[PDB]
RNA sequence: GAAACUGCGAAUGGCUCAUUAAAUCAGUUAUCGUUUAUUUGAUAGUUCCUUUACUACAUGGUAUAACUGUGGUAAUUCUAGA
RNA sequence: AUUCAUAAUAACUUUUCGAAUCGCAUGGCCUUGUGCUGGCGAUGGUUCAUUCAAAUUUCUGCCCUAUCAACUUUCGAUGGUAGGAUAGUGGCCUACCAUGGUUUCAACGGGUAACGGGGAAUAAGGGUUCGAUUCCGGAGAGGGAGCCUGAGAAACGGCUACC
């Protein structure tokens, strides 16, 4: 009976193969998202509070949050939901999903530690998994550092150094939404194009109205005279 | 000697591809459809351009022999000849190399093989390499 | 069914393209654009077939993607761009300007013209309507919307499009006696002058046109394009000038010119 | 430049003739009874809930794929937790 | 030919749109500030035209059969009014009301070893027979039905259910 426990503050995961089913009965008949005490699952899990996060069952059908059944049911699944990846835009499919009630038919649970215990684990707590990359947006790295509203994010980008046997380069992400003179040039061009079109339309309207006045006077001249 | 006397008709200047288009007909008595490379060399010297910028194709031998009529191209330079010419014709002249690519069925089967993988697939290959042994 | 079509099969193409019957199941389907599919000449047909500057479609795309071709002042890199009647086709190389006009047989003839007269074109007015904010506009036979036209400009008239900007230089009224050019029917390609036009209120105006050789014919107003008054056409006419020689005199002219 | 988000296309083509007897279809009409991606041409100074309660424009925010790691199923272009 | 285009007044809205996008060159100017103006493009976006269309639609035209003479109208059949629904007209659907509509000039029914046409074979002329099939139009993806996404599908090398 595997357990996929996780430590989101340090981002580590491990598998725990826990036998002797009355050590597992505390999990039984419990919903996803609600906590469960670590007193009964383990002897080293003293002070640990586990939050149920998900997991699979036998035959590999994932638990779905929201379905209050201890059994497995067929659900029609649209996009932006779990347990389904649409292969076509707007495609929907019917897939069997295990319920959110923890029961004997689960092959594995997935758990989130919300409160650290009075001991230390072999791989989870002691090792902190490094962040894969930092932020990319200018304001995202600004709020990552809290510099100021008007500063330069040129020289505060987190950098990664890549070795290739002999050479050693350093690479950084391309900052998005950065204020650049090219962006300022584009902005003032759109506003200049808007006003230039407006002036041209007004001159076209003024010229046409003068044409209408000249033709109105002409037709009024011959209608009165002849 | 044998009077190959290569002859060019319907000459058209095409700066749109920077080349000369014309119809090449060869009057070759007591000879059989002489060549394309020799035909290229003689066309290279009559137009004074290059041998690597001269393209020839067609040349159907008229019934009874003694005459073959085809199409020829003289390119303004070799630099722009490698641009507008088809790849297969450059391989015919040795100016390029026929890419020894995998057969059409194998490429199609490979494409349908990689459609079944969502992503790089390095984890799926890792996962099957772990479950099969352990 | 089920949506717009994208393939134009060969033998379903317009007959005036003169596409050969064999050597291909398909024909180039013109894209959406200024001219109707049946009434247009794609750039690939103009380049490969009528002008022979390309031997196949890949050479047409090679020419087009290097800004060599220009339709009515703009490059139009589209392979099947639907160039049509009165369009000015500009090739920067060879210093050749082409205006698409039909020969007397009723096919798009290769007409080479000069720079000054290729600077403009002509557009038959299809509708005069008030737009938003009460602005009048005219719409021509090539889909151009020209705002603020002259009030005297009406439907079936022809404006002289600037072609360097969306401006109207001059217009010609659809009136009797003025030289016209037919753009449809079995009389397509002829040139003549208006004898008169009859109404038939409720549909299908009919127009009687007389050419230079006193030959008269009747065609629908949909096919009539005004190009000027009696004499002095606003554009250069193609060779033949739309006189419709009969097959007997065409044979006689042919035998005289090739017999030397 | 892989991969994966995003866009577009997948409604074309190709095959067949089982339905179908004013039905399809042919020629000819009509939309002053409508929808229309794309193309082409034209086109937007007014952006304040109730201005005498506008809010950074030298430019707002989170939330995710790909990626990292932990897996379940005998098996699928299955996917779950971090 | 219009209550058309268009404009104006009074308001209304789970307020639509009104560039927080990308490339190349990166110039010119005077309060020399990394200040102000500036080109050629690409992609987006409202509306109107155009093009590709689509849907609906007017007249006339189809094989054999009466051992098929009446059919349709409960449960829309024909029409009116109002609404709903549709992209829109319309018994398309609903409510109420009227009793209509087709037919020996062959309605309705049955058969089709029937997809329609351009065409094909034969023939002095007129005819007769064929047209599943290179083009055009329609229908379908084992049989039905339903539906998501999209401008466009009742799509099936899309989905859902049943057989
Ligand atoms: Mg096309
Ligand atoms: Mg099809
Ligand atoms: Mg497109
Ligand atoms: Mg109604
Ligand atoms: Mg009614
Ligand atoms: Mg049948
Ligand atoms: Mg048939
Ligand atoms: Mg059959
Ligand atoms: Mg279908
Ligand atoms: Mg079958
Ligand atoms: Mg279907
Ligand atoms: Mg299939
Ligand atoms: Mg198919």
């Amino acid at each position: 009976m595997k357990l996929n426990i996780s430590y989101p503050v340090n981002g580590s995961q491990k598998t725990f193969e826990i036998d002797d089913e009355h050590r597992i009965r505390v999990f039984f008949d419990k919903r996803i998202g609600q906590e469960v005490d670590g007193e009964a699952v383990g002897d080293e899990f003293k002070g640990y509070v586990f939050k149920i996060s998900g997991g699979n069952d036998k035959q590999g059908f994932p638990m779905k949050q929201g379905v209050l059944l201890p059994t497995r049911i067929k659900l029609l699944l649209t996009k932006n939901v779990s347990c389904y990846r649409p292969r076509r835009d707007g495609e929907r499919k019917r897939k069997s999903v295990r319920g959110a009630i923890v029961g004997p038919d689960l092959a594995v649970l997935a758990l989130v530690i919300v409160k650290k215990g009075e001991q230390e684990l072999e791989g989870l707590t002691d090792t902190t998994v490094p962040k894969r990359l930092g932020p990319k947006r200018a304001n995202n790295i600004r709020k990552f550092f809290g510099l100021s509203k008007e500063d330069d994010v040129r020289d505060f980008v987190i950098r990664r150094e890549v070795t290739k046997g002999e050479k050693t380069y350093t690479k950084a992400p391309k900052i998005q939404r950065l204020v650049t003179p090219q962006r300022l040039q584009r902005k003032r061009h759109q506003r200049a194009l808007k006003v230039r079109n407006a002036q041209a339309q007004r001159e076209a309207a003024a010229e046409y109205a003068q044409l209408l006045a000249k033709r109105l006077s002409e037709r009024k001249a011959e209608k009165a005279e002849i | 000697s044998d009077a190959v006397t290569i002859r060019t008709r319907k000459v058209i200047s095409n700066p749109l591809l920077a080349r000369k288009q014309f119809v090449v007909d060869v009057l070759h008595p007591n000879r059989a459809n002489v060549s394309k490379d020799e035909l290229r060399e003689k066309l290279a010297e009559v137009y004074k351009a290059e041998k690597d910028a001269v393209s020839v194709f067609g040349f159907r031998t008229q019934f009874g022999g003694g005459k073959s009529v085809g199409f020829g191209l003289v390119y303004n330079s070799v630099a722009e000849a490698k641009k507008f010419e088809p790849t297969y014709r450059l391989v015919r002249y040795g100016l390029a190399e026929k890419v020894e690519k995998a057969s059409r069925q194998q490429r199609k089967q490979k494409k349908n093989r990689d459609k079944k993988i969502f992503g790089t697939g390095k984890r799926l290959a890792k996962k099957v390499a772990r479950r099969n042994a352990d | 069914a089920r949506g717009p079509k994208k393939h134009l099969k060969r033998l379903a193409a317009p007959h005036h393209w003169l596409l050969d019957k064999l050597s291909g199941c398909y024909a180039p389907r013109p894209s959406a654009g200024p001219h109707k599919l049946r009434e247009s000449l794609p750039l690939i047909v103009f380049l490969r077939n009528r002008l022979k500057y390309a031997l196949n479609g890949r050479e047409v795309k090679a020419i087009l993607m290097q800004r060599h071709v220009k339709v009515d002042g703009k490059v139009r890199t589209d392979t099947t761009y639907p160039a049509g009647f009165m369009d000015v086709i500009t090739l920067d190389a060879t210093n050749e300007n082409f205006r698409l006009v039909y020969d007397v047989k009723g096919r798009f003839a290769v007409h080479r013209i000069t720079d000054e007269e290729a600077s403009y074109k002509l557009g038959k007015v299809k509708k005069v309507q008030l737009g938003k904010k009460g602005v009048p506009y005219v719409v021509t036979h090539d889909g151009r919307t020209i705002r603020y036209p002259d009030p005297n400009i009406k439907v079936n008239d022809t404006v002289k499009i600037d072609l360097a900007s969306g401006k109207i230089t001059d217009f010609i009224k659809f009136d009797a006696g003025k030289l016209v050019y037919v753009t449809g029917g079995r009389n397509l390609g002829r040139i003549g002058t208006i004898v008169h036009k009859e109404r038939h209120d409720g549909g299908f105006d009919l127009v009687h046109i007389k050419d230079s050789l006193d030959n008269t014919f009747v065609t629908r107003l949909n096919n009539v394009f005004v190009i000027g008054e009696q004499g002095k056409p606003y554009i250069s006419l193609p060779k033949g000038k739309g006189i419709k020689l009969s097959i007997a005199e065409e044979r006689d002219r042919r035998r005289a010119q090739q017999g030397l």
